[PDB]
């Protein structure tokens, strides 16, 4: 609804916390990582807790850009996935990449 | 003393009031 | 009270809080050696109660607590 | 199945406390989310309830309440404090809602500046309301908590 | 000796367990 | 004592449990903050332990002072 | 000549009763059919009027109100149970008022449930006000009845 | 440099009485002009200063007032009657202003007809308000200047 | 105005009654009989009174479908007119036959 | 007596017109 | 004795709560 994945992104299980998003994520702005996994997998949360992943193209909303980037650089120190990229999703829906802003 | 004083309460103080405000409303009221 | 005497004083059900009664009402819901208005009761549980071995108030208020928490454990 | 999430990324969780449906009736018709109210009958019901019980406190725990002291002369001079100090306490917070409205709200309500004006507003009249209505029920429990009608005669 | 007001508490807080399980079961019944 | 032996991550964490907490409330989320609640800078932090121990310091001396020689009789 | 009844199908007679322009004057002024009222301000003035006149039958004829009773100490109770007991009554019509407004009102007013709203809050601040004010000039009427500067020494 | 008048057609003077910028911070946040509100709590504002000290004039000055009449007997009385005076003029202040609201009004607010006669009801509400709040203050200034707490045992 | 004839019907002479339309006209349905008489010729409402309709087409508005085809019985059983076409009006103005369906 | 009279005045007078104004609320509200 | 109490209820607990609210709306709005 208010937190819709693009299409070809399907959600990981978690079974929710309440470290994740605030007002700020409806009203300012909130943060996307998409990334590929090739198996179903155990990843801690950068919010508290732990969830699966599955095989195939995985995205999750963060409240914050260093959540993501915490959450990648676990992805690449513990299951070698480097091609998360992170996308600042604005209130009224524009997605911008700004992670790889090189490319 | 035969007197009824809520009477001269309401004819003399409240009555007058109250009518001028009604022709108020009916001189300033458009339609 | 009532163990005292179980063939004069009659038994009492409950005491009566209505803010509509008048002083004749008053006087006449109140026992003699009573202290206000009650109710005189008459469907038999201070004899039921008698034969069943209740003799204090006690007994009846631990009676009270075990039906309140059967009551709780039912639902 | 009792601790569910709906939205799994929001920082939340859908819990018996939040999630069982009378309490989100309670919640949802408590005056601020009742629907088709405007904001200034919430914000009088909301200060008639504060206004009621904020006069009790005052009224047995104050400076003005012991049996030690004067007959019950000193008891109308504690109500009568006990009355002022829960509408000065009622002004407070109608100053509280005010400051909140007049610098202008962003809020998961759909009240404006406006709105919580109007709620401020209504939270004062009720307030100092419900601190009088308990004064005068205070006032009353002489007759109220006996039956009245039984030692007067005639 | 009849029963005071402490033991009419204690009653009220057993009644308080019966009347949060009634509010349980009566609106699991009400789905 | 409290700010100048406590610092600062510590206050900003447990604020950010308690803006969670405020969020999350229901007949409180209604009222929200203009200025988001953060901890005391970390020279705000020094600054205010500072201006505790020398308001403190000050008192109990003026205190003692006057009240140990105006009770020698 | 009288009796007309402009829509014919419609089941009505326009009557002096009805169409009498003093009556249509009186009624169409009255509060909540007067032009440029919000109905905060209708809820209002009804309010005083009935909170006005209904603590009335509360003092003379309720439970305190006999020369056979205790002094006139008796008689400050019986104004102050008749003040309890019109506030009471408006609170009755302000949860009638207020179960008609949340529910959605479909009527001729054109009332939101917010207006009927605004209406139950002006209803009940200007009943309990009407109470009290009637209660204010029921402790004075002993002066307001009589010529007080004139018993008065000085 | 003082006094410029930056439209000059326009037969008004910029003035340090005019624009003076803590005086349009006083007169732009008195409550009819205080950005952000509702007409109904401009009017409760309004109404609460005037009516507060509408009290005054008539306990200090009016009819019933001295030091040579019947002990401080008369002193309620004079509480009572200065409480229905005020409250009476803040009546004549409401019936002023919505006989303004009423027969619609072309002004610099941008109230309706409906925002006037908001403004009419929160003023006859604080003004009312306002009234019985000084009343009480005045029965209270007894214990208020002095220390209470001392002259009562125990 | 808000209880308006079709084009081609007159309104019968009546003095208007009690017995007539009330707020379901306005807010949910009502209903329409016009019949055609040659003459102008006394009837009995059917929500009490007397009426005369004059020679042509006559329309006339009922609170209910019951009321217009009571006056249609009454109409063949007393004075012979078998043309009496039964509609319902919606408040928004759409019109529908709903007597005679078959035609 | 031994008697709490406010809360006779709570559970059978002011309690069940509470409770008939909440049933209200149930049984005219459009979901 | 000389003194003048009201005048210590206004400048010491109205004033400044009146002086706080003030500073409030000056730290707050926006232009
Ligand atoms: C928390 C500690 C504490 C407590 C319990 C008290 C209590 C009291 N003080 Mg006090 N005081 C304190 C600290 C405290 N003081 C401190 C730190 C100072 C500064 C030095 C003072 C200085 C002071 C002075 C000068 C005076 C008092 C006085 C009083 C008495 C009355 C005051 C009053 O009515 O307030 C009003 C109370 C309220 C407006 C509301 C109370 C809070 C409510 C009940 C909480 C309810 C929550 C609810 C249960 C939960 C929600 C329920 C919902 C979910 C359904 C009272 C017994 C007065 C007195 O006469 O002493 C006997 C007095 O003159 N105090
Ligand atoms: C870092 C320090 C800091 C600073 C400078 C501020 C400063 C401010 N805050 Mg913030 N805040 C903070 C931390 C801070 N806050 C934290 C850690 C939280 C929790 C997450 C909040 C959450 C918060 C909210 C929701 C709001 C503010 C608001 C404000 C502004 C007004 C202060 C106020 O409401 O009075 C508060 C007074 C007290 C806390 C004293 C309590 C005294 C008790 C209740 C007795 C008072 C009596 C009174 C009459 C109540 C009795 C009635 C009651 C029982 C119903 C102010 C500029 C408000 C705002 O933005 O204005 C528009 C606002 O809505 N703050
Ligand atoms: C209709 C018959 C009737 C009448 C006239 C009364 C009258 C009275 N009863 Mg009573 N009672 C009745 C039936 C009646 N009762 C029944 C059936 C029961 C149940 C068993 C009771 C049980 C009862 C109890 C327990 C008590 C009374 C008491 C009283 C007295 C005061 C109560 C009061 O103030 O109400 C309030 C009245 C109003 C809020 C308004 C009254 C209606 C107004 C005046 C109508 C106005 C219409 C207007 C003229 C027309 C519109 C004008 C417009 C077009 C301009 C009063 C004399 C009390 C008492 O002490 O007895 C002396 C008392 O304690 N009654
Ligand atoms: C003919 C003119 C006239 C007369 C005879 C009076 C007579 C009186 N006035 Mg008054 N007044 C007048 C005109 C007049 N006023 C005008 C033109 C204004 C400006 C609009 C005022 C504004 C005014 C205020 C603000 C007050 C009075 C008060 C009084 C009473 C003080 C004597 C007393 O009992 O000591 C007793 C002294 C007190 C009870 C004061 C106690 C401390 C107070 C409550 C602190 C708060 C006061 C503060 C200034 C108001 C809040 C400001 C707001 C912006 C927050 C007295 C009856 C006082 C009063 O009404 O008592 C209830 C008072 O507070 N007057
Ligand atoms: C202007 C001349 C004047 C003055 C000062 C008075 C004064 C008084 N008359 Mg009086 N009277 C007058 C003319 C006057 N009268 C006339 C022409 C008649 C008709 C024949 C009467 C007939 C009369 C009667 C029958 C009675 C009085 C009485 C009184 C006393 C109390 C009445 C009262 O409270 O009013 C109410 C006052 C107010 C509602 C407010 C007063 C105005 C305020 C203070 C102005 C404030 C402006 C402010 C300072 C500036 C703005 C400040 C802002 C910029 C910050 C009082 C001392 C009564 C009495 O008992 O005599 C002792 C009495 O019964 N008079
Ligand atoms: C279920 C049987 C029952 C019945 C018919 C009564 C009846 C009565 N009680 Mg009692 N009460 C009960 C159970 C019952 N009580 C229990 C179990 C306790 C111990 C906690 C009490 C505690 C109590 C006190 C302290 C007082 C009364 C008093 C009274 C009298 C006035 C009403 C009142 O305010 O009390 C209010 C009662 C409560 C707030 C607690 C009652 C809890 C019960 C179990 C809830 C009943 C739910 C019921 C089973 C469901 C039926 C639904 C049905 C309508 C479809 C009245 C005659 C007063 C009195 O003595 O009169 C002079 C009084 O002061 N009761
Ligand atoms: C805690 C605390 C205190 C206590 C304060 C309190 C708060 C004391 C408690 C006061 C109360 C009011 C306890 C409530 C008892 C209500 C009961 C048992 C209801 C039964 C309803 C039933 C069976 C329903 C049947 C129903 C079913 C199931 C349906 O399905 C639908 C129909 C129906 C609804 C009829 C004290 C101060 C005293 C002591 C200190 C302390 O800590
Ligand atoms: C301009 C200025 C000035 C002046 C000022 C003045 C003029 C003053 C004042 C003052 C005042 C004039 C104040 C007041 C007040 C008040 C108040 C504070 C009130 C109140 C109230 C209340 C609280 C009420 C309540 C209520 C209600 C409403 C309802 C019911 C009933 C009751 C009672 C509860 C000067 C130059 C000096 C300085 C600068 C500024
Ligand atoms: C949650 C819940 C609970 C709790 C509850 C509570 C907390 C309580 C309470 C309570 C309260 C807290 C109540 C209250 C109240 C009130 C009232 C009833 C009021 C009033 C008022 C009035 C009536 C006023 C009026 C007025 C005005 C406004 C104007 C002028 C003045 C006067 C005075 C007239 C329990 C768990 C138990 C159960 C379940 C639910
Ligand atoms: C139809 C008609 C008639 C009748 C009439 C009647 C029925 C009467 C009446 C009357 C009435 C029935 C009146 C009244 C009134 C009132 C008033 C005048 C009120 C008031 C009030 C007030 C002022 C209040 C205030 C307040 C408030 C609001 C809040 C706070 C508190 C207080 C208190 C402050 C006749 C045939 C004869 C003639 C013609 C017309
Ligand atoms: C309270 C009450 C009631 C109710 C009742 C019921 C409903 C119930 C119950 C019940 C009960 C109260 C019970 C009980 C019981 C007991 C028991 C049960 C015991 C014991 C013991 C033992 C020690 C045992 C042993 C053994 C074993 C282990 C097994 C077998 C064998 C032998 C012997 C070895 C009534 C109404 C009547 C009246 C009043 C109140
Ligand atoms: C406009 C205005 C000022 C209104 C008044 C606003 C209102 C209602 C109360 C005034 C605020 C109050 C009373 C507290 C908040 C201060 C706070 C965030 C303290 C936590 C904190 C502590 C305890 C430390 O030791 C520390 C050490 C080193 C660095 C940082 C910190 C730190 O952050």
């Amino acid at each position: 609804q208010a937190n819709s994945l693009p299409p070809g992104a399907s959600s990981p299980i978690f079974g929710g916390s309440t470290g994740g998003l605030l007002r700020k994520a409806l009203v300012e702005e909130k943060y996307l990582i998409t990334w590929g996994s090739k198996e179903e997998q155990v990843f801690e949360m950068p919010t508290g807790g732990a969830a699966t992943m599955v095989a195939g193209v995985n995205g999750l909303y963060l409240a914050r850009k260093e959540q993501c980037h915490a959450l990648h650089r676990q992805l690449v120190a513990k299951f070698k996935i480097r091609d998360s990229k992170i996308y600042r999703v604005l209130p009224n829906g524009e997605q911008t990449l700004i992670y790889p802003k090189d490319g | 003393m035969n007197v009824y004083p809520w009477l001269v309460y309401v004819t003399t103080l409240v009555f007058p009031l109250v009518s001028l405000a009604a022709l108020f409303i009916l001189i300033e009221r458009d339609t | 009270q009532w163990l005292t005497d179980p063939t004069k004083v009659k038994p009492i059900a409950h005491a009566i809080f209505d803010p509509h009664f008048g002083p004749g009402a008053v006087k006449a819901f109140t026992p003699e050696g009573g202290s206000g208005p009650v109710n005189i009761m008459y469907s038999g549980l201070y004899y039921f109660w008698y034969t069943i071995g209740i003799r204090h108030n006690s007994e009846l208020y631990e009676g009270a607590i075990f039906l309140i928490l059967l009551a709780a454990l039912f639902l | 199945g009792m601790v569910s999430t709906d939205d799994f990324q929001v920082g939340t969780l859908l819990t018996p406390v939040n999630n069982s449906p009378f309490i989100k009736f309670f919640i949802n018709n408590l005056p601020i989310n009742r629907p088709g109210l405007d904001p200034f009958f919430r914000g009088l019901e909301v200060g008639m309830a504060h206004g009621y019980w904020l006069f009790g406190p005052f009224v047995v725990l104050g400076p003005l309440r012991l049996t030690a002291f004067r007959p019950p002369d000193i008891e109308q001079l504690s109500i009568l404090a006990a009355l002022i100090s829960a509408i000065v306490v009622v002004v407070a917070g109608t100053l509280a809602l005010s400051l909140y409205a007049t610098v202008g709200p962003d809020d998961d309500t759909k009240f404006g500046a406006e709105g919580w004006s109007r709620f401020a507003g209504g939270w004062l009249i009720g307030g100092g309301g419900g601190a009088l209505f308990a004064a005068l029920l205070y006032l009353f429990r002489g007759p109220l908590l006996v039956m009245l009608l039984g030692i007067i005669p005639g | 000796m009849l029963i005071n007001n402490f033991e009419v508490a204690g009653a009220f807080v057993a009644a308080l367990i019966a009347g949060f399980f009634a509010l349980m079961l009566s609106t699991t019944l009400g789905k | 004592f409290m700010f100048l032996i406590s610092w600062r991550g510590y206050w900003q964490e447990l604020i950010e449990t308690l803006v969670w907490a405020h969020e999350r409330t229901p007949l409180a989320n209604l009222v929200r903050w203009k200025d988001k609640p953060v901890a005391m800078s970390i020279v705000q932090g020094r600054l205010i332990g500072l201006a505790h121990f020398t308001v403190g310091y000050i008192l109990t001396y003026a205190a003692f002072v006057i009240a140990s020689t105006a009770g020698l009789s």
